[PDB]
C-alpha cells in the first residue's frame, strides 16, 4: 500500500472544482457579473458570496473537528511502517495544500489582477473578489489548517509540540484573507488609481513571504521520514 | 559646457534665450561684463520638469571665475530664488566682475526647485591680469568697509587651527604612554582601574572645564565684538515683474517636422498668416541655443557664438515678402553643423520626440515679431 | 618570542604608532564620507550655516561615529579619545580638500568654504565618557554637550560673517553676499535649506531650540551607534563565508 | 630586521601616484576635461578610463594569485619571530590599505564634491568620476582584498576560519564601488540638483559604516600579536 | 531565466554565499535588460501615428484600451535634464544589480530562518 | 454599441518608419513565444539535471 | 467694524469687514489652497454662529 490514490482525488477535486470556477467566472463575468448593482448581478455572484462563504465554514468546521476527533492518542504504540503511511498521507496533504496554494495566490490574484486592470472597479464582492478572495483563500486555508491538525495528531514527530515553520506556512496565507481590509481599504481610500505595485498590496507581499515557510515544513516532513522509513540504504 | 548632455527635448522646450548680449569680450580683472536679454519661459513645459515655482537665475563658469555682483529679473535685484510663471517673458541683466585669468565660457543657466539647470548660450570671454589683482570691497551697515578676500580668513583659521591643537593635545596626552597592546591586554586580563587615574581624571576635569570656559568666552566676546548680527537672508521672491510683449501679428501652424537620421538638417512645414499691415519676412529659428539665420533676411550683430549660430543655415523654399492678410504654406529647412555638434540630433534617443522654438519674422521696416512654433518632431530614416 | 623585555616595549611601541595610523586614516576615510555624504552641504559653504537647519543636523549625523569609536575604544583599552580622534580626522579630511581642492582647484574663498568646528563637542564627549565610565550616562550627558555645543562652538568663526549689509537695496548679511557673488554652478539658491522664517517662530528662539533637538536626537544616534559599534568590535570567524 | 623599510615604500607609492594624479586632474580638470564631447576629453579622459581599469584588473588578478600561490601550507611550523615578521608585514598591509582608504574615500570624494558641485555634471564618466569611482575605490579594493590573502594564508590567528569583522573591513568599502551605479541613477532620476545629503547618496554612506569593522580587525591582529610576540613585558 | 541561470551557477561554483551575493547578484541585474532585449526590440521600431512618434508598444498600448490603466499612470522614462548621453539603460541596470545584491544579502539571512525547525510548545 | 461579424476579422495594420506594414494583432507574438520558450526549456534542462 | 463693544449673553456681535491675500506670499507658507476661516478667542467664549 504505502502511498495510496489519494494523491490522485487530491489533485482531481481541486482541478475540477477550479476549473468549474473558472468557466462559471468567464461565463458570467460579464452580462450579468458587469454591474454589481443590477438584479441578475445579485442572483448570479453575490448567492456565489453566500452560499460558498457557507460551505466554506461548515467544511473546514467539519473537517477540522472530525481530524481532531479521530486523533491518534497512542501514538507510543505505532509501527514503522504504519508511521510511514501516515508520513506518505501527510505528504498527500502537504501535495494537497500547495496546489491550493497555487490555485488561490497565482491563477485567481492574477485573474483578479486582469480583472480590475481592465475595467472600474464596482464594489468590494466584484466577480473575482469573490472568486479570489471569498473562496480560494478560504479554501487553501481550510487545507491547510487540516494538514496541521493531521500532522499534529498523526505523526509522532509533529506532535508533542508546535512546528514553528509549520505553524507560519499554515497562518501566513492564511493572514492574507483578513489582509483583503487593506485592498479595499486601499482602492477606496490611499491608491485611487488601479496601481498594483502601490503600498496598499504590500500586505499580501508580506505574508507571501510567510509562504517561503514551506522550506521548514519539507525539511521537518523529511526528518519525519527519517525516524522509521530511514531505511537503511541512504547513508551506506 | 553643462549643455550636449542634457535631453535634446528638453533642451528645446524648457525657456528660450534671446535678445542676449554680452558688453565685453576682452574683459581685465576687477573689469565689468554684463549680460543682458531676456529669456521666455516655454508654455508646454515638460511635466517631468517641475515649473519654476522656485527659480534660480545662475551663471555657469568654471568655478568663481566671475563674481556674480548684480543680477536683474525685471527691473529688481534678485539675489534669492524666484517664482516664474509658465509662458511670461521676462528679461534679465547679469553684472559680472573678472576674477581669474583665462578663456571662460559663460553660460546663463536657469535653475528649478525640482527640475534642475537650464544652460543657455555661452559666450568665449578672455579675462587677463592676475588674481592677486582681484579686489571685492563690500561696506557693512555698522560701518566697516571689508574686502569678502580675505575677510574673516585670518579668525576662521586661528579658530580652527586652536580647535584642532586642542585635540591634538588630548590625544597626545595618551599617547605618551603605550597605547594598544598593553592596555589591551590590562583590560583584559582582569579589571585594569589602573589605565585611568589621577592625576588622568584631574586632566580629563582640566579638558573638559577649559573646554566649556573657552566656548562660552569666545561667545562673549564674539558678540561683543560684532554687536549687531543678522541671520542669513532667505526666501522666494515671488511677483517677478513679466515683460508686457505685444501679440503678435503672425500665426505659425507646423504641419509636420522632420529631421534626417544620421545628419544634420531640421525639415519643417509651416503655413503662415501675417495680420496687421506690413510684408513680414522669415528671417531667424531659434531652437534649443542654435540661432539658424536667413542671411537675405537678418544678419547678426550681437557677436552671438560663431558654434551657435547659422548665418545661413536656415533655407525657406518660398522667402518672398508676406503681404498682410495672406497665408502660405512654406518649406523651412534648419540645417547647420550646430545640429549635430550640440547633439541636437540625439532626439531620437530621448523619450518625447517633440521641439519647441522661436521664429523671428522681420519687416522691411526692420522691426520683428517673435512668434513661438512647436510640434512633435518625426525622424526620417529614408 | 622576543629576545629581551625592552624589545618587547620598543614593538608594542611600533605596533601602537602603526596601528594608530590605521585607526586614525580609517576613520578619516569613512567619518569623512559619511559626513559629507550626510552633511556635506551645509558644510561646504558659509551662507549654508544657518540656525535650524545646519546646527539641527550637523550633530545628528556626527555623533555616528564618534559612539562606536567609543565605544571600541573604551571597552577595549580604555582610550578616552574615539571621539577625539574622529574629529580631528574628519577636520584634518576637510581642511585639506578646502584648501587643496575647494581653494587649490576650484579657488572659491576659505573664508567662504571653510568647515564646521567639532572639537568642543569631541572634548565634551570623551570627558564625560572617561570621568563617570557609565557609558548611559555618557549618552545621556555628553550628548546633550554635542548637541548644545556645536553652535556656540562655531559662532566665533561664523559672527564676523553675520554683519547685516545692504547690497544693491536688499539686506543682505557678509555670509549671503560670498554666497551671492561666488557663483556656484551647481549650487542655486533654493537647494539652500536654510532658516527661511516661519509663522510658528515665536521670539529669538531658531538656535536655541534647534540646539536642543540636535542634542536630543544626538542622544538617540548615540545610543544607536554604541550598540551598532559594538558589533563593528566582533573578534568572530565565520568558516564558509 | 623585524618591521622592515616596506613601510615606508607601501606608504611613499600611494602618495606619489595620487599627488601625480592630483596634478593630473588639476591640469586637465578644465581645457580638455569641461566638455564631454570633445575630441581632446576621449583623448585625455576617455583613455584615462581605459587605461586604468585594465591595470586595475591585471593588477588585481596578479597580486591576489601571487598571494595565494605563494601561501604558507606549513604554518603549524612556524618559529615566533616568523610569525611576529609576518605579523609586522601584515600590518603594513594594513597601513596601506588604511591610507588607501582615506586616499579614496575623502580626498577623491570630497574633490568630486566639489566637482560637481561647481559645475553642471555632463556624463557618468566625468574627470572626478574617473579618478574617484574607478582609480582610487579600485586601488584601495585591491589593497584590502590583497591585504585579506596575506593575513589568512601567512598568519596563524587569521587562518583556519574567515574573520568575519575583517571580511567586513575588506567587502564593505568594496561594495561602495557598485554603489556607483546608485549614485548616477540618483542625479539622473530622483535627485535632480546638486544635492550632497539627499538619500540617492546613503548608499556610500551604509557602506562607509562597514569601515567601521576595522575596531574588530585591528583588535584580532593584536590577538594575532600576542601569541609568539607576546613578549612577555607587558603584564608583568 | 538568465538570471536564475548566473544566480546557480555562480552559487555552486565557488560555494561561498556571499561571493553568490557579490557576483552572481550582479548577473542578475546586469542581464535583465539584454536577457529581455530580443524580446522587445521589434516592439520599439519608431513609427509616426497621426502624426506623433510612436514605437509599436505604444501603439499597442494606445490602441488596447486598458479601462483601469490610464497612461499617466505608466512609470516610465520620461526624460531628465540630468539624462546624459545615452546610458538609461546601463545606468539603471547597474543600479538594479547592486540593490539586488543588497536584496539578497537581506533575503539569504530571512530564508535562513524560515529554514528553521523549532518547536514552540504553546503559541 | 453592437458588434456582428467574427474576431478573426479583425485587422490591425500599421506601418512603421522603417517601411515595414506590420498588423498589431500577431506582431512579434512568434518571437516573444519562442524566446520564452527557449528560456523555459533551458530552466527545465537545468532542472532536470539534478532532477 | 465690530458691531458691539460691550455684548449680553445671547446677544450678538458680528465681525466684518475686508481681507486681502498678499500678492508676494511667503514661499515658506503654503499658499491658501486650503484655507480656514477661524476666529482667535480664548476657548469658545463666544460660538461661531456664521461665518461668511
Ligand atoms: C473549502 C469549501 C469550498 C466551498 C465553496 C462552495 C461554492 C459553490 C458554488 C457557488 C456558485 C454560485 O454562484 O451559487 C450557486 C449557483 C448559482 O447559479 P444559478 O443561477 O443557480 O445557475 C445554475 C448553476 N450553473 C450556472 C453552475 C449551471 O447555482 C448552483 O447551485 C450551482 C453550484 C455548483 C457547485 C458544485 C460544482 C463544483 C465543480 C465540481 C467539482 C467539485
Ligand atoms: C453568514 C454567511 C453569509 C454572509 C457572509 C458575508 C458576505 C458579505 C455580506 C455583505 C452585507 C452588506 O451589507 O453588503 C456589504 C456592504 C455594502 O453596502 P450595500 O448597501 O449592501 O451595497 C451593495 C453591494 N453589493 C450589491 C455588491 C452587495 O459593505 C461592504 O461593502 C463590506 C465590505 C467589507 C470588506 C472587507 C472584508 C474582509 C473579510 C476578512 C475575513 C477574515
Ligand atoms: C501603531 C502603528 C499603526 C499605524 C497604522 C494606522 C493606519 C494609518 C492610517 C492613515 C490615516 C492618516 O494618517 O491620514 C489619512 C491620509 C490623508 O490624506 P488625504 O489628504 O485624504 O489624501 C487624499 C488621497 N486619497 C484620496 C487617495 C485618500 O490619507 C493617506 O495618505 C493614507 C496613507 C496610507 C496610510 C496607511 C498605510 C498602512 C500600511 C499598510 C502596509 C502593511
Ligand atoms: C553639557 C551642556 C553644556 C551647556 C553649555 C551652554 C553654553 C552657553 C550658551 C549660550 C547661548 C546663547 O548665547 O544664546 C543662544 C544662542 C542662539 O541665539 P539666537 O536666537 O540665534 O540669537 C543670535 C544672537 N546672539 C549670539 C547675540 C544670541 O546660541 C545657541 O544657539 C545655543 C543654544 C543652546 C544653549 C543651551 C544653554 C542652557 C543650558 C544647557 C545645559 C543644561
Ligand atoms: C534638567 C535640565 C535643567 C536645565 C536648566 C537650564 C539652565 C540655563 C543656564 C543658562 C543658559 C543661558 O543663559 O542661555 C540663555 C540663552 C538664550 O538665548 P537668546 O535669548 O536667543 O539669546 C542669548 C541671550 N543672552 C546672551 C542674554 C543669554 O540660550 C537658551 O535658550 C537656553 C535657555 C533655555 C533652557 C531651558 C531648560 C529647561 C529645563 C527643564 C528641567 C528643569
Ligand atoms: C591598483 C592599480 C592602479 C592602476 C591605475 C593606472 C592609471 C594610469 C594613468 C592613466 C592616465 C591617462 O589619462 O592615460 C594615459 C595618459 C594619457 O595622457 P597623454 O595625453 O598621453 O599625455 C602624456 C602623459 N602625461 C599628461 C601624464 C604627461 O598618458 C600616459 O601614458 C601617462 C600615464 C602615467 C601613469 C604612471 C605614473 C604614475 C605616478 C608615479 C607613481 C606610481
Ligand atoms: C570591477 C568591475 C570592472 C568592470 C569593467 C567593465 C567591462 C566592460 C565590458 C564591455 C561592456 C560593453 O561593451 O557594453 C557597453 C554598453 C554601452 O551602452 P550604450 O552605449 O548605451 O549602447 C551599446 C553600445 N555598444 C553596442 C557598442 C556596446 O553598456 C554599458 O554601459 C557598460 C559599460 C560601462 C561599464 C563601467 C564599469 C566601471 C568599472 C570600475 C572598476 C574598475
Ligand atoms: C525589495 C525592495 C527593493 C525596492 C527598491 C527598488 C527601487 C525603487 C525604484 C523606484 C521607482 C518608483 O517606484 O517610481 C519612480 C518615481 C516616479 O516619480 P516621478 O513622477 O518620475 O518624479 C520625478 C522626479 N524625478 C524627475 C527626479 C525623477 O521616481 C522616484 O521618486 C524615485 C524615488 C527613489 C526610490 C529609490 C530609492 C532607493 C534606495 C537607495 C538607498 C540605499
Ligand atoms: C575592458 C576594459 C575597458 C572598458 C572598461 C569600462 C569603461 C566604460 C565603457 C563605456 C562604454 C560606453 O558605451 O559608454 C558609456 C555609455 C554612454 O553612451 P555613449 O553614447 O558612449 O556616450 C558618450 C559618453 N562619454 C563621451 C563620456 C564616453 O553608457 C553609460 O554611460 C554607462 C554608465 C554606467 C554607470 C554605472 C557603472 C558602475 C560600475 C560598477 C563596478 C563594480
Ligand atoms: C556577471 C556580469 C555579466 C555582464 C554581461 C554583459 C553583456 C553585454 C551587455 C551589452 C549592453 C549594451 O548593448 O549596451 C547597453 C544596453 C542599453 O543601451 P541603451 O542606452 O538603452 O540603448 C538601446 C539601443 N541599443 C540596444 C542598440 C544599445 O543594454 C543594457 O541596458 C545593459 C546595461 C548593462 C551592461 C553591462 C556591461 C559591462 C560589464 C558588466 C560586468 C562587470
Ligand atoms: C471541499 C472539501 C473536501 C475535503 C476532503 C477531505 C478528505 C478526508 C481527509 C482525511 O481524513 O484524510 C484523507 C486522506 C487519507 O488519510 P486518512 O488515513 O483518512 O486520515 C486518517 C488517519 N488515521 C486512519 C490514522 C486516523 O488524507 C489526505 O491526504 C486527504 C487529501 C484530500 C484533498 C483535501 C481537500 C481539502 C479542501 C478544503
Ligand atoms: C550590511 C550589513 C552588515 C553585514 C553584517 C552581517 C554579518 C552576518 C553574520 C554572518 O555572516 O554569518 C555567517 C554565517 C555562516 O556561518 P559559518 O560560515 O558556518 O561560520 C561559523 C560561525 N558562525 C556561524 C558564527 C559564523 O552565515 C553565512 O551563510 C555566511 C555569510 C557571511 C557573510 C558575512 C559577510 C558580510 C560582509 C558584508
Ligand atoms: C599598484 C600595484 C602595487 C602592488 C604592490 C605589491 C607588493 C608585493 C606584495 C607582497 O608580497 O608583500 C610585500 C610586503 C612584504 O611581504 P612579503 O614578505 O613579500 O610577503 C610574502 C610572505 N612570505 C615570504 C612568508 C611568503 O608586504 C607589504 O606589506 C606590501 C605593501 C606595499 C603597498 C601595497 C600597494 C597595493 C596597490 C594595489
Ligand atoms: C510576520 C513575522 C513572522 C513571524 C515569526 C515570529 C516567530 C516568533 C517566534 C515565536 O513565536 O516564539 C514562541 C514563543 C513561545 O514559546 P513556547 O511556546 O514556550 O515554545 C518553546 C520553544 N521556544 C520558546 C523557542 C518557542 O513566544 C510565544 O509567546 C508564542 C507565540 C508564537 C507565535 C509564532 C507564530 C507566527 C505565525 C505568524
Ligand atoms: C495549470 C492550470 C491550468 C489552467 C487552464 C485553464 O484555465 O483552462 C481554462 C481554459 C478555457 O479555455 P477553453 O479550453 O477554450 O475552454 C473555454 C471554457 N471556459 C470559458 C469555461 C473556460 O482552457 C481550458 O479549459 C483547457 C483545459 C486545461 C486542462 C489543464
Ligand atoms: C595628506 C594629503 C596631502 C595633499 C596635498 C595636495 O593635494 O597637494 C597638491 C597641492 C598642489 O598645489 P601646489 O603645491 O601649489 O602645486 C600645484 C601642482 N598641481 C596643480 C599639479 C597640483 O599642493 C602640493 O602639491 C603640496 C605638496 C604636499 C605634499 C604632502
Ligand atoms: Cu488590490
Ligand atoms: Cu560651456
Ligand atoms: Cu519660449
Ligand atoms: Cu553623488
Ligand atoms: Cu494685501
Amino acid at each position: 500500500l504505502l502511498d495510496k490514490k489519494w494523491l490522485t482525488f487530491a489533485l482531481a477535486i481541486y482541478t475540477v472544482f477550479y476549473l468549474w470556477v473558472r468557466w462559471y467566472e468567464g461565463v458570467y463575468g460579464w452580462s450579468a457579473g458587469l454591474d454589481s448593482f443590477a438584479p441578475e448581478f445579485e442572483t448570479y455572484w453575490m448567492n456565489f458570496l453566500y452560499t460558498e462563504i457557507v460551505l466554506e465554514i461548515v467544511t473546514a468546521s467539519i473537517l477540522w473537528g472530525y481530524l481532531w476527533k479521530t486523533r491518534d492518542r497512542n501514538l507510543a504504540a505505532l509501527t514503522p511502517r504504519e508511521e510511514l503511511r501516515r508520513n506518505f498521507t501527510h505528504l498527500v496533504w502537504l501535495v494537497a495544500y500547495a496546489w491550493a496554494i497555487y490555485w488561490g495566490a497565482s491563477y485567481f490574484t492574477e485573474q483578479d489582477g486582469t480583472w480590475h486592470q481592465t475595467i472600474v472597479r464596482d464594489t468590494d464582492f466584484t466577480p473575482s473578489h469573490i472568486i479570489e478572495f471569498y473562496l480560494s483563500y478560504p479554501i487553501y486555508i481550510i487545507t491547510g489548517f487540516a494538514a496541521f491538525i493531521y500532522a499534529k495528531t498523526r505523526l509522532p514527530f509533529f506532535a508533542k509540540g508546535i512546528s514553528l515553520p509549520y505553524l507560519v506556512l499554515v497562518v501566513g496565507p492564511f493572514m492574507i484573507l483578513p489582509n483583503v481590509g487593506l485592498n479595499e481599504w486601499g482602492h477606496t481610500f490611499w491608491f485611487m488609481e488601479e496601481l498594483f505595485v502601490a503600498p496598499l498590496h504590500y500586505g499580501f507581499v508580506i505574508f507571501g513571504w510567510l509562504a517561503l515557510a514551506v522550506m521548514g515544513t519539507l525539511t521537518q516532513t523529511f526528518y519525519s521520514f527519517a525516524q522509521g522509513g530511514l531505511g537503511q540504504s541512504l547513508c551506506e | 559646457h553643462g549643455e550636449k548632455s542634457q535631453a535634446a527635448f528638453m533642451r528645446m522646450r524648457t525657456i528660450h534665450w534671446y535678445d542676449l548680449s554680452w558688453s565685453k569680450e576682452k574683459v581685465k580683472i576687477n573689469e565689468t561684463v554684463e549680460i543682458k536679454g531676456k529669456f521666455h519661459v516655454f508654455e508646454g513645459w515638460p511635466e517631468t520638469v517641475d515649473e519654476p515655482d522656485v527659480a534660480f537665475l545662475n551663471v555657469g563658469m568654471p568655478g568663481p571665475v566671475f563674481i556674480r555682483k548684480e543680477s536683474y529679473i525685471g527691473g529688481q535685484l534678485v539675489p534669492r530664488s524666484v517664482r516664474l510663471e509658465i509662458g511670461k517673458t521676462y528679461d534679465f541683466r547679469v553684472v559680472l566682475k573678472a576674477r581669474r585669468p583665462g578663456d571662460w565660457h559663460v553660460h546663463t543657466m536657469m535653475n528649478v526647485q525640482g527640475g534642475g539647470p537650464i544652460i543657455g548660450p555661452g559666450k568665449w570671454i578672455t579675462v587677463e591680469g592676475s588674481m592677486s589683482e582681484f579686489r571685492n570691497p563690500v561696506t557693512t551697515l555698522t560701518g566697516q568697509t571689508v574686502d569678502l578676500e580675505n575677510y574673516n580668513e585670518g579668525n576662521t583659521y586661528f579658530w580652527h587651527a586652536f580647535w584642532f591643537a586642542i585635540g591634538v593635545a588630548w590625544i597626545g596626552y595618551w599617547s605618551r604612554r603605550p597605547i594598544f597592546i598593553p592596555r589591551l591586554l590590562m583590560v583584559d586580563a582582569g579589571r585594569a582601574d589602573e589605565l585611568v587615574s589621577a592625576t588622568d581624571r584631574k586632566v580629563a576635569m582640566g579638558f573638559l572645564a577649559a573646554t566649556i570656559l573657552i566656548v562660552v568666552m569666545a561667545m562673549s566676546s564674539a558678540n561683543s565684538k560684532y554687536p549687531i548680527t543678522i541671520p542669513l537672508q532667505a526666501g522666494t521672491m515671488r511677483g517677478m515683474k513679466p515683460l508686457e510683449l505685444p501679440a503678435p501679428t503672425v500665426s505659425v501652424k507646423v504641419e509636420d517636422a522632420t529631421y534626417r537620421v544620421p545628419g544634420r538638417a531640421m525639415r519643417m512645414k509651416l503655413t503662415i498668416t501675417n495680420h496687421g499691415n506690413s510684408p513680414i519676412r522669415l528671417g531667424e529659428f531659434y531652437t534649443a541655443s542654435v540661432r539658424f539665420l536667413d542671411s537675405d533676411v537678418y544678419k547678426d550683430t550681437t557677436g552671438y557664438p560663431e558654434d551657435l549660430l547659422a548665418e545661413d543655415g536656415l533655407s525657406v523654399s518660398d522667402n518672398s515678402p508676406l503681404a498682410p492678410g495672406e497665408t502660405r504654406t512654406v518649406d523651412v529647412t534648419a540645417s547647420d553643423a550646430a545640429w549635430e555638434v550640440y547633439r541636437l540630433s540625439d532626439i531620437i534617443y530621448d523619450p518625447d520626440s517633440r521641439f519647441a522654438g522661436l521664429l523671428f519674422f522681420f519687416d522691411a521696416t526692420g522691426n520683428r515679431q517673435v512668434v513661438q512654433i512647436d510640434a512633435p518632431l518625426i525622424p526620417s530614416f529614408m | 618570542a622576543v629576545r629581551s623585555h625592552a624589545e618587547a616595549v620598543q614593538v608594542s611601541r611600533t605596533i601602537d604608532w602603526m596601528a594608530l595610523f590605521v585607526v586614525f586614516f580609517v576613520i578619516v576615510g569613512s567619518y569623512h564620507i559619511h559626513a559629507m555624504l550626510t552633511m556635506g552641504d551645509w558644510d561646504f559653504w558659509s551662507d549654508w550655516k544657518d540656525r535650524r537647519l545646519w546646527v539641527t543636523v550637523t550633530p545628528i549625523v556626527l555623533v555616528t561615529f564618534p559612539a562606536a569609536v567609543q565605544s571600541y575604544l573604551w571597552e577595549r583599552y580604555r582610550l578616552p579619545w574615539g571621539a577625539t580622534v574622529c574629529v580631528l580626522g574628519l577636520l584634518l579630511g576637510e581642511w585639506i580638500n578646502r584648501y587643496f581642492n575647494f581653494w587649490g582647484w576650484t579657488y572659491f574663498p576659505i573664508n567662504f568654504v571653510f568647515p564646521a568646528s567639532l572639537v568642543p563637542g569631541a572634548i565634551i564627549l570623551d570627558t564625560v565618557l572617561m570621568l563617570s565610565g557609565s557609558y548611559l550616562f555618557t549618552a545621556i550627558v555628553g550628548a546633550m554637550g554635542w548637541g548644545l555645543i556645536f553652535y556656540p562652538g562655531n559662532w566665533p568663526i561664523i559672527a564676523p560673517l553675520h554683519v547685516p549689509v545692504e547690497y544693491n537695496g536688499m539686506l543682505m548679511s557678509i555670509a549671503d553676499i560670498q554666497g551671492y557673488n561666488y557663483v556656484r554652478t551647481g549650487t542655486p539658491e533654493y537647494i539652500r535649506m536654510v532658516e527661511k522664517g516661519t509663522l510658528r517662530t515665536f521670539g529669538k528662539d531658531v538656535a536655541p531650540v534647534s540646539a536642543f533637538f540636535s542634542a536630543f536626537m544626538s542622544i538617540l544616534i548615540y545610543f544607536m551607534w554604541h550598540f551598532i559599534g559594538r558589533w563593528f568590535s566582533n573578534e568572530r570567524f565565520l568558516q564558509s563565508t
